[PDB]
């Protein structure tokens, strides 16, 4: 595997660093890493694809050297040298999608294609070389089983979800007490709604709460906090429980009062803002619960006072609410974020080689069931796949 | 007829597309020479459910 | 190639006239049939190249060496073939001999062979240290035969107790490479693939058209190769069969590494050289399996090796054109010639 | 080559195997519709893509 | 042009890696790169400016080449150092701005500078070095006639656009149906309307459709879809669509029915999602469909049944809707995202400069004409323009 | 401190560039550079930690150097040097955290702990290389005094402020006008409502402005602009200005008229746009000034004539309003925004640590309270310790 | 590719300037490049044809070179060489037909036939040569990225599209005002019709408009525009808009009253000429909008003031038209013109071997089709296969 990395990083720092003109000192290094390479492939035979719709392509070497020679380079060296990249892109394009698309069980982490479990033979490893890919370098630490970690913008940590719970109810739905709620991405919206703006709780004041438990730690998160659920502040027409009706929802906003956040490990508050909006830092947690309440308020003015009677009809719909959003964390499992591509490149190369669905992923490589059922085989074949689009998206994008 | 020669299923529905329009050539044909088949040629002779 | 001034003294009048010198390549390619003529070019090339070839200096005395040697070397003690590892001397010319002959082989892209010895195992050490550098891809497919096998079977594969089964090749994949896939001491692993396919970098077109098959920056005076070779040499020391055998041998191995500080130099020395001389030839030279070969003594080798001091010498200015203005001249005259030739023939037709 | 009559609205063209979206024809439709077996597309492309 | 970029991280590796203090040999690679620099120059006079509020300096080269000696560096060689690097900066800068707000019709992805021009002559070649800055990496790629790539977070392929659509309408607005959306950016949202919430439609349902017809074609997207529009939740007053009176809209939202986003490329579906809310991908397409339906409720408490009688007046405004963002893509042509600066540098010297508005660009570089018109002409104009806003904020920022 | 820098990417190139199977020339200029350390080091010794609940480890120093003849790495060469790795990782990771906590009023922008003021000396200088790490870059270019500048998406430059201004209103709280708004990070959203429409204001328009002053002048900033305020589009019941009592906020919507966003430069207009919505440059500026007005529709369907009476009572509040965000942008301070995970890296190891508060920064360092009151002091000792966690961030995530 | 080329230049050069007579001097320097290439094929074998009805053909290489002896040709020096250009010549037929037939999506720019395929590797190369042939000139020219651009004569832009538009209509048909028009090749007719003859028009004058947009733009256009639709002169009978019924046209003529012809290139005006008549220039254009209104005579004779009533019914249809060709243009795409033999050459030989439809083209290469939806895909196949066709030409028409 590790092989594979290099290859890139070799063509790469290659289709780059090679152009008409510049000084051989500046290549010298690496002219060098290259050959290396032809060498130890040059006899050997390959093979990929075969299954779905890919193509099954053979590949054979035989190629010359370079010219240590030259001080500078002159435009002939170049295209001689192009010509011998385009063959080896075309290929790894090819190795790349190869493996990433077979899954397996058992063991989920090793290589499957008969094109890479080749190269993780000893005699390629003298190609290994400038490890400093963000994911090739998480993936070393994790052989040597040491502390990993990722750096993701709006990760997707929250499988979608969208309901409520009506905590107090009745067949006309016309005095509802309860909650309801959208976690997707990293993104919670949830509001608490009390129809009798609380004129028979005690205190006048009804309590909420939204617990959300991630499927994978989150650390160093930044997170914004803001009152109000913009998303449940508008009148709707909702299917009941049990699906036999519809009833009606037609909220006032209030502000949530005594919110508290808390960011749970195994149970544990780790981290606790009360009534803190704007934004907070929720170092290490694996769980979120908001709480917070419907005060029904003391003093209203006549327009006010008309909304919130003594006795039902309750027309107007007393409700709090709050917005967590998470703009970056670290996980030390790999998910799929608002920023990189590699969910996207894996679902990608499947979905366009009619791959068909295997043992270990969800139908169409579906986040929302990937991420609810998070199994160990997923996560270890979902690094893999992730390291090689990666390794893919170096060259080819 | 939209094919190599006149015979009802093809041609008939072909010509006489009656009544439909708002957008492209081919799905009226298209269309009033499904309304026969289906509908049609299933009291007839098939395969599958 | 700044250890060498330049500069300018004389005027020149708008008077100034000269001739185009006409060094148009090749034209002829007799590279792929006229071996009778090639082997006579090369030979040529040859000879021409030793003429330039600096004479080395300050080299440890003869009588010095050879002494502290026959301390370590024990020499006669029980093995009956005494006194074929010393005919090794007259290395105050040996390496002066093998040091030229070995330029100009390779400049005049010549091919050779190697009065071996078999008997005589240091004589194969030293051989190691050939194939460390010189580009295998130029000497007979068939010296290079011996040399091995000598190598691989009277040595390594035993001492090393790996194949106690000794060894048995044909004639396509080569003794020094196969052996790789199965051996088990990566030092040993890798100057196998290295001296495998280290393939004089047949690559190069520099100042204009001078196709002068290369050689690896690794090499020049990355020279770390040699590090290595002697790397997988610093454990070989074990087992297998008698005594006066591993003490012998061993004890001759680690001469080659205690001067392996200096071997060094010699890479660079060569390096440098080669990679010099060979800029003032014009003649292209496509790499071509000669009919002649030449005889390359492992005595001379040998001798060059543990036998260089902290010496330093280069191609004398003078000299360096001298050579520029031979093969110039040359070609001049065969380009010259060749179209004086066409023209007749042609008008011979009409 | 999955000739697809999308009735009222589509009609697709594919190659039997690794499915494919690909030039469909009033023509090479015709004929091949009007004398041959036909088939009651349970599912269609949309699902089976 | 490629010129031009090498003289930059030779700065930059240079303002980087010279330091009081460091070994020798870690430049020892570079140092030559550097002084090759110096000698080519050398001779050579310059001139940028000349137009609008952009200043004419004049530029002479004639300096000496570092020491090589030394095993580590002592304070006085930099200062000696940065001293001649300064007078590049100061110089590329003005090298840069001046061909970043010339336009040609004709070619208008070649160099236009009397500054540049004479870059791209072949005796300066010999500078070219270390091409990895992934711009100038693509830049190459295409120069060879080959296939590009970039990546994009919230790419910006969606010219503004805020209306509606009247499907049924009368002259007192006290019966609609239609459609309302926005797009811009990387986002959708449309809501479908029916005043008499399908009660004399076929099966009770109401159906709608929006389609956005892209630019360019994205590929590689990570996408998030959710349904409701809440931009469109809440109670507007509009105005006609011949400008002569205004709507009232008080919309009650229900969930939409039937939803299906297609994802088409040259007519053809390439991704279809059927009610699939949370993380789906498209892999290439120029072409979303999104389809849904308003249905009936068939079974309603007292409460809902009195929002929707079966004579008018309708007062409350059965809506449905759908959110649509694109979190990430690829595209092969250059565009303006949420977080590269490109667009803004461009756009920010030329406004400096008091750069006069020019053939090819619209005023003030406005991305929704842009993109709404986004003719090759622009686009080469736009691809040159964005890589060497890169090259300089290697250095300037 | 530089020095420190180096430290790290020296390791990070190490645990890279150093693995089983790379030729040895690949890192001949590394290696020579990594030993030059070892020796620098051995012999000192240092105390880190010695605060709340940070541990006070002793190190010290006694290595033996790495290899030279070696063409390609064997194994067992790199685990004799991953172990020599492995103990300056978990110093550096002491030695950032034991600097990352402490403050200082005078001087807040130099070394604090007793392990950093020791490496400033002058006989470790020896050591730093290789510059390139975005945030070191900008370290220097302060030291000499230049132009800086970094690069952020959704920045956090508005500290969370969630308020209103009633410019007209009365006990009753049943016909004001005024404005409310959000500014949070990178956005703001603003409504300007009037309760009678404009029935009795000049030329039937209520103009509405809202200003924004930001802490930091941003540069460069790619901002989306749309029509609306979302989030004060619904009913609400608001506390009064002087909390005695609640009143009712039933708004309707109508589009902003006249819009004008100024973006000035100490009271200097630097970029001007009216009515320009989606994506708009404002390329240097430290204020954002909201222009808009409701304006009475002057022909009016029915249904719309009826929400807008002559007389009160008035039941449905004409609104009008605006979003704006700011999705990228350079700022010559560090900020907060929401993909660097800086701020969150120094407030977790603080956090974990049980670190005491300091007289610099807020406590829990909560981002509204410092970008309130953004002192020298504070961003002296904001960036050092950013600079720190970026370091940190290289080897340890 | 470009070595396809060559191999009929050579041919063509070779058939032309190799006849019994002429001396050897005249083609000493093209000798030469002949035998050149016999020696580069010996040797190799190749394979075309398999798809559809064409004929599978091997070939094989085995020939003597050319006598470079002579002063002067004899009859039986010709013989001997016509008899192997022969074999060329029926060889190079075959393999353009082979790749002329196959289409791809992906790249759809580059080789696909086992016969080209082989050709593009670099042992070949060996054999390009004048390329002055105006079509591989631009091929290359498009390699390197630069301005392109061919030369038409009544050039092929605009898809058949041959309608109506009913401004005022009704059930009857009897009062009608609108636009029909001709849309086909290079030529545009449109006539503006107005049963009232604007008896009710205020100014007595309607308005009236023709807007084309070209699929691609069309630089240095010679355009003949004249006055009068001759097309829409006539008496006819059509179909309604819904097909349901026919309607009746009876025109009579007037001259068309401020034309205005605007030439735009993306929404600019390019060009614009008021009421001019004969040859004009467009230089840069992609719409074309004609504006041209119909006015009622203020003098009529008895015979004029009779057509023309005050009251229906309107026997006598006023109607006002435009007639634009263009002659000449040159676009940087390949288009179909009226001297080009290309479009029918490709279509011909896909007819003539029975080639299956393929996913690229639509059906039998109709250019309406093709030029409506003119994807970038079509476009580098249609190049290609249109370059193909013009070599072929050199040698076989
Ligand atoms: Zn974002």
């Amino acid at each position: 595997m590790d092989v594979l990395y290099s290859l890139s990083k070799t063509l790469k720092d290659a289709r780059d660093k090679i152009v008409e003109g510049t000084l051989y000192s500046n290549v010298s290094d690496l002219i060098q890493q290259f050959n290396q390479m032809i060498i130890t492939m040059n006899g050997n035979e390959f093979q990929t694809g075969g299954i779905g719709n890919l193509p099954i392509r053979n590949w054979n070497f035989d190629f010359g050297l370079l010219g240590t020679t030259l001080l500078n380079l002159d435009a002939n060296y170049v295209e001689t040298a192009r010509n011998t990249i385009d063959y080896f892109v075309d290929f790894v394009d090819n190795v790349c999608m190869d493996e990433m698309v077979r899954e397996s069980q058992r063991n989920g982490i090793a290589p499957q294609s008969d094109s890479l479990r080749k190269l993780s033979g000893i005699k390629f490893k003298r190609i290994n070389f400038d490890n400093s890919s963000e994911y090739i370098e998480n993936w070393n630490l994790q052989n040597r089983r040491q502390r990993t970690g990722f750096t993701f913008h709006k990760p997707n940590i929250f499988p979608y979800s969208a309901s409520f719970t009506l905590n107090r109810s009745q067949p006309a739905h016309d005095n509802l007490m309860g909650t309801m709620w959208l976690n997707a991405g990293s993104e919670i919206q949830v509001a608490g709604f009390d129809y009798s703006c609380a004129i028979n709780a005690p205190a006048n004041i009804q309590q909420f709460e939204h617990i959300v438990q991630l499927r994978r730690v989150l650390t160093t998160a930044t997170i914004t906090l803001l009152p109000d659920a913009e998303r449940f502040s508008f009148p709707r027409v909702i299917n009941s429980a049990d699906g036999a009706t519809t009833w009606y929802f037609n909220p006032v906003i209030l502000r949530p009062n005594n919110v508290e956040v808390e960011f749970l490990l195994n149970g544990q508050i780790i981290n606790t803002y009360q009534a803190r909006f704007g934004t907070i830092i929720a170092r290490n947690f694996d769980t979120i619960r908001l709480s917070f309440q419907l005060m029904r308020p003391p003093n209203m003015t006549p327009a006010v006072a008309a909304l919130f009677p003594n006795a039902q009809p309750f027309e107007h719909h007393a409700t709090v609410g709050l917005t967590l959003r998470i703009e970056s964390a670290v996980c030390e499992s790999v998910l799929a974020d608002a920023s990189k591509t590699m969910l996207a490149n894996v679902t990608s190369v499947r979905q366009e080689y009619a791959i068909p669905v295997g043992p270990v992923f969800p139908p169409g490589m579906n986040w929302t069931d990937l991420i609810t059922n998070y199994s160990p085989s997923r996560e270890d074949n979902l690094q893999r796949v992730f390291t090689v689009a990666s390794i893919r998206s170096m060259l080819v994008k | 007829s939209v094919g190599s020669s006149a015979s009802a299923w093809t041609d008939v529905s072909t010509q006489i597309t009656d009544v439909s329009s708002s957008v492209s050539s081919i799905s009226t044909q298209t269309s009033t020479i499904s309304r026969r088949l289906r509908l049609k040629e299933m009291a007839t002779q098939t395969e599958g459910m | 190639d700044v250890n060498y001034i330049l500069n300018m003294d004389r005027n020149l009048p708008s008077t100034a006239r000269y001739i185009r010198p006409n060094l148009l390549q090749d034209r002829l390619n007799l590279h792929d049939n006229f071996e009778s003529l090639w082997d006579t070019i090369t030979t040529s090339n040859y000879i021409l190249a030793r003429s330039v070839v600096p004479d080395l200096k300050e080299l440890v005395s003869t009588e010095a060496q050879i002494q502290k040697m026959s301390q370590d070397l024990q020499l006669e003690a029980l093995t009956i073939q005494s006194e074929t590892q010393f005919l090794t001397g007259i290395n105050s010319q040996a390496a002066n001999d093998c040091f030229k002959t070995l330029i100009a082989a390779m400049l005049s892209q010549r091919t050779m062979s190697l009065d071996f010895v078999t008997t005589n195992y240091m004589s194969l050490i030293s051989g190691m240290w050939l194939l460390t550098v010189v580009p295998n891809d130029m000497f007979i497919r068939e010296s290079l035969v011996a040399c091995q096998l000598a190598i691989i079977n009277t040595i390594i594969y035993p001492a090393f107790g790996m194949q106690r089964m000794h060894y048995r090749n044909g004639d396509p994949q080569t003794p020094f490479q196969i052996a790789e896939q199965q051996i088990q001491n990566f030092q040993v692993a890798n100057w196998l693939h290295f001296v495998n396919n280290n393939q004089f970098r047949q690559v190069v077109i520099d100042g204009v058209l001078n196709q002068v098959l290369n050689d690896n920056i690794r090499n020049g005076h990355v020279v770390n190769q040699l590090m290595e070779a002697l790397m997988q040499l610093s454990r070989q020391q074990f087992p297998t069969m008698p005594v006066d055998y591993k003490r012998s041998i061993q004890r001759g191995i680690l001469l080659l590494s205690n001067r392996l500080g200096q071997l060094v130099d010699l890479t660079r020395l060569l390096a440098y050289n080669y990679e010099t001389l060979m800029a003032c030839i014009t003649m292209n030279m496509q790499h071509v399996q000669t009919l002649t070969t030449e005889k390359l003594q492992l005595t001379s080798v040998t001798s060059l090796c543990m036998l260089i001091g902290n010496a330093t010498v280069i191609p004398s200015p003078q000299t360096l054109f001298h050579y520029y203005n031979v093969n110039v001249n040359f070609h001049s005259n065969y380009n010259e010639r060749i179209n004086d030739a066409v023209a007749i023939i042609t008008a011979a037709n009409r | 080559e999955v000739f697809e009559a999308g009735t009222d609205g589509r009609f697709f063209a594919y190659r039997v195997e690794t499915f494919d979206e690909i030039p469909f024809d009033v023509q090479k439709f015709a004929d091949l519709v009007t004398d041959s077996p036909v088939i009651s597309a349970i599912i269609d492309f949309k699902t089976l893509k």
